[PDB]
RNA sequence: UCAUAAUAACUUCUCGAAUCGCACGGCCUUGCGCCGGCGAUGGUUCAUUCAAAUUUCUGCCCUAUCAACUUUCGACGGCUGGGUAUUGGCCAGCCGUGGUGACAACGGGUAACGGAGGGUUAGGGCUCGACCCCGGAGAAGGAGCCUGAGAAACGGCUACUACA
RNA sequence: AAACUGCGAAUGGCUCAUUAAAUCAGUUAUCGUUUAUUUGAUAGUUACAUGGAUAACCGUGGUAAUUCUAGAGCU
RNA sequence: AUGUGCGAAAGGGUCCUGUAAGCAGUAGAGUAGCCUUGUUGUUACGAUCUGCUGAGGGUAAGCCCUCCUUCGCCUAGAUUU
RNA sequence: GUUAGUUUUACCCUACUGAUGAACUCGUCGCAAUGGUAAUUCAGCUUAGUACGAGAGGAACCGCUGAUUCAGAUAAUUGGUUUUUGCGGUUGUCCGACCGGGCAGUGCCGCGAAGCUACCAUCUGCUGGAUAAUGGCUGAACGCCUCUAAGUCAGAAUCCAU
RNA sequence: AUUAACGAGAUUCCCACUGUCCCUAUCUACUAUCUAGCGAAACCACAGCCAAGGGAACGGGCUUGGCAAAAUCAGCGGGGAA
């Protein structure tokens, strides 16, 4: 079974009361009961009708208000494995403090160093020879 | 009717087939982005629960978040708006679109897993994927592998291995383009 | 009351390069130091070009069995504002009573897009011009709009009508 | 390859339905306005570098029907 | 004719109408006064609006419940077999 | 040929529809002589593109679901009715003003329960016996034949009962 | 022979409207109704149940049958060739 609500009024509606109306443009009314019905077609207002549903929630007449916006807000989850290497592999990319990675990092820079130098050297090599020429 | 379940921590993706229209009561009055309970789906999924995420309907047409019906509606779609992808720029086309209410109506829901219980799905958790591609701005290396401001970021870019199909030549490598 | 400058202020308030390619250079504290060339793409304002929109003067075929027309709900003008990229009865309020006409207004017909021009000839003319060039309008009939410097666009969208 | 972003798609081509100071012709005005692009000038009042998405892409779908598209994971 | 009695009020339920009288207001299109002249300056008048208010009124006369709300009445009078 | 022109009385008797009632003490529960009698027609699906027929065409019983005319009831829902003069709005006048009221034979308008009510709404409408027309069985008269002469079977919206 | 205006004159069609109708239902006042008081008239051969018959050719009375139980109240319009 089904149950429906007053468009104009917003009373509840069992099977077997009330009646159903359709517009001339493919719109389909439903009244509770002829109270409803007829206040409709004399084309008045809803909004100024005070024992209706709509005129009371307008109006803000005992009811309260709910929200749960920041519960859901704190959902965050954990990472995951790329496809670049094994996850534990992944990991130890960066397991290690600074020590061993400092290490390497003047090993680096003197091979730098170094290349820098052979450059200016082959450079002055290479300027004598022009000259000569 | 079908049911498409997904798992975003461990990345795989099921459909089942549920026939029970019994088993389905419990939501018809849930709307887009709730949280629902799936222990009434049965004995292995006690302990979980569930967060709705769109569906379609037996012809096709998918729902939108943020029209309260449970018919479908036409509205005047626009620029940036969730399924439609316009062929010209400025263009505004008329559509029709279901609500956002679920009903006995759909054809195929989904579901993705926000917590689990103590049982296991024999297709879902038991397999996990990784992911498919790491990262490539500079900032993203850093932050990732926890390097500091003068770490040389550079070296620790994650490669893949690609093996050329010519006369089973030794394989070599392939890398991100660091950029910024 | 132009160009330009000075003073007092203001702004959900902008712009003044977190951008890309080639070359490989010069200095002395030798530091992963400082300086240095030619291009591409952009950027506020002024000037120019392709323009566009309005606009002054004069010029159109037949008809009186069309003689008085325009202002209810702008018709002629004044004032204060609104709106547009800008002027304007373009629009909103208040106030005057005007504007055109026998030198043919207003209305009706056109098997009427306009012009450069075609056909025929003593001179003067008569007639045609949908059509290769210039200008205007339209994409079945009406209206409405997004993007953009530029559209009331239809090999773009929305609704009705008639077809399908 | 595919795809995001930029530009053009408002030019061309066709026709003459409507229109009688209307379009159009010669000749004037913008001290009454807009202008991408082209050309020439032109802007002293963490800084070895800042932040989140999204396409392409792997893989799971719906409808007899379309240059229809959904939800999940990267940049 | 002592009763799960009869009657009159009352309370509750269910229905019909649609927010009472009174008081108050930093509500109210403005007009007329009085001044120390005001961020509402007050005094007079003012359809209507907002709050107390889904409130007030009616409800069996052929609606329902009440031993557990109150007050009353009662083993007759006459005629006939 | 045309136009305008008064339509009287029932309370009596009987007939009919209903409602009381004296005699054998007052009551409760029953039988049933007699009188009355009631249901009607159509459509759709399947049988069936079948039987029949060269073709074109084109049926019927059983089964299922509905409908037309008629009859007897009922009011949960829908509609009608409003003196519930119940609640509200409003015109004129009268009670000094507000509140609360009178009058305008029910001032007027909106909504309106209860009761009554509508194929304008809802429910329901049975099967036994004997027969007519006709088709038959056994069978003479009249060695054969024959539904009839003796006997007998089936049988209609008919007749009589339930 | 035409004819503007006029008409409680006769006739036809159209728009609006409606219980005239399909198809009937409900409400109000005054009677009808019962009681106390008052209280007539028309009319009347005798009277008052039918079917068939014959008869002055359509009987309440005759012939043959059907039948048949005191006293009464509200309506009704077949008959008494009322
Ligand atoms: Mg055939």
């Amino acid at each position: 079974m089904r149950t429906y609500e007053d468009t104009f009024s917003g009373q509840r509606i069992y099977p077997g009361k009330g009646k159903l109306y359709v517009r001339g443009d493919s719109k389909i009314f439903r009244f509770q009961n002829g109270k409803s019905e007829s206040l409709f077609l004399q084309r008045k207002n809803p909004r100024r009708i005070a024992w209706t549903v709509l005129y009371r929630r307008q109006h803000r007449k005992g009811i309260s208000e709910e929200v749960a916006k920041k519960r859901t807000r704190r959902t965050i989850k954990s990472q995951r494995a790329i496809v670049g290497a094994s996850l534990e592999v992944i990991k130890e990319r960066r397991s290690m403090r600074p020590e061993a990675r400092n290490a390497a990092r003047l090993a680096a820079i003197k091979e730098s160093k170094e290349k820098k130098a052979a450059a200016q050297a082959a450079k002055k090599a290479e300027k004598a020879k022009n000259a000569a020429a | 009717m079908k049911l498409n379940i997904s798992h975003p921590a461990n990345g795989s993706q099921k459909l089942i087939e549920v026939e029970d229209e019994r088993k389905l009561r419990h939501f018809y009055d849930k709307r887009m982005g709730a949280e629902v309970a799936g222990d009434p789906l049965g004995p292995e999924w006690k302990g979980y629960i569930l967060r709705i995420t769109g569906g379609n309907d037996k012809q096709g047409f998918p729902m939108k978040q943020g029209v309260i019906a449970p018919n479908r509606v036409r509205l005047l779609l626009s620029e940036g708006h969730s399924c439609y992808r316009p062929r010209r720029d400025g263009e505004r086309k008329r559509k029709s679109v279901r609500g956002c209410i679920v009903g006995p109506d759909l054809s195929v829901l989904a579901l993705s897993i926000v917590k689990q219980g103590e049982q296991d799905i024999p297709g879902l958790t038991d397999v996990v994927h990784p992911k498919r591609l790491g990262p490539k701005r500079a900032t993203k290396i850093r932050r990732f592998f926890s390097l500091s401001k003068d770490d040389d970021v550079r070296k620790y870019v994650i490669r893949r291995e690609v093996q050329p199909k010519g006369e089973g030549k030794k394989p070599y490598t392939k890398a991100p383009r660091i950029q910024r």
